[PDB]
């Protein structure tokens, strides 16, 4: 495990500082996010300066996946088993009530929560709403 | 006595294993020992007899409780509603102790755990109420019938229940 590159945070700024929120951001976003950790991707979505009605459109839509999650996926009656996690709630595969070696264990488990895939389709839907609004 | 007792008559696949009994500490936590003794007497017309543990994991805990769905998914508290965590005041300090089950903080049902290993990472997270008086032993049984994850290899019934005076 590393986190995400300073280079690849630099071609990011460059991608969002050119293209508007031309629907050319999306798929430079998803190259640019591959294996990322929830951890990874908000560092990604940090370096974006302004855009603040923008990135205010994409809190609400990860706001509103996190919740449809929880509603989907009931959390088990503990305790937990030892040796065990528990499974991620919103929050956590959104990285903000989680830390990376929790956000990494899960992305390992026999088989894995993907928590850095399920976060980056959130993402992408929060893009398509901010492309549809601007473009 | 302030402390009620209770009893579980314990059976595997229909037949007769042994009585486990408990201490209920309500001189610290009488909200959660009267939910679980008012659910050990069937006096509010539901209850623990006849339900089963659903999850044993040995090293670990037995849990059970749950007598609406008989899975983990169900149990009801005798107040109508989940209850609060009452205090964490009890600690997880080894084999025998009997604490709640949950799903969160702030979740209390009828679910509960007899710990059969200290579970020192549980303080703060599920709230100690009592401890098994007698029958130790048969609970120590019961956990042969678990697995890793908490699958029983046969029906572990509390085939009878209430309390000792």
């Amino acid at each position: 495990h590393q986190a995400i590159s300073p280079r690849t945070l630099n071609a990011w700024v460059k991608v969002v500082e050119e293209k508007a929120f031309s629907p050319e951001v999306i798929p430079m976003f998803s190259a640019l996010s591959e294996g990322a950790t929830p951890q990874d991707l908000n560092t990604m979505l940090n370096t974006v300066g302004g855009h603040q009605a923008a990135m205010q459109m994409l809190k609400e839509t990860i706001n509103e996946e996190a919740a449809e999650w929880d509603r989907l996926h009931p959390v088990a009656m503990g305790p937990i088993a030892p040796g065990q996690m528990r499974e991620p709630r919103g929050s956590d595969i959104a990285g903000t009530t989680s830390t990376l070696q929790e956000q990494i264990g899960w992305m390992t488990h026999n088989p894995p929560i993907p928590v850095g895939e399920i976060y980056k389709r959130w993402i992408i839907l929060g893009l398509n709403k901010i492309v549809r609004m601007y473009s | 006595m302030v402390n009620p007792t209770v009893f579980f008559d314990i059976a595997v696949d229909g037949e007769p294993l042994g009585r486990v009994s408990f201490e209920l500490f309500a001189d610290k936590v009488p909200k959660t020992a009267e939910n679980f003794r008012a659910l050990s007497t069937g006096e509010k017309g539901f209850g623990y007899k006849g339900s089963c543990f659903h999850r044993i994991i040995p090293g670990f805990m037995c849990q059970g409780g749950d007598f609406t769905r008989h899975n983990g998914t169900g149990g009801k508290s005798i107040y109508g509603e989940k209850f609060e965590d009452e205090n964490f005041i009890l600690k997880h300090t080894g084999p025998g102790i009997l604490s709640m089950a949950n799903a969160g903080p702030n979740t209390n049902g009828s679910q509960f755990f007899i710990c059969t290993a200290k579970t020192e990472w549980l303080d703060g997270k599920h709230v100690v109420f009592g401890k098994v008086k007698e029958g130790m032993n048969i609970v120590e049984a019961m956990e042969r019938f678990g697995s890793r994850n908490g699958k029983t290899s046969k029906k572990i019934t509390i085939a009878d229940c209430g309390q000792l005076e």
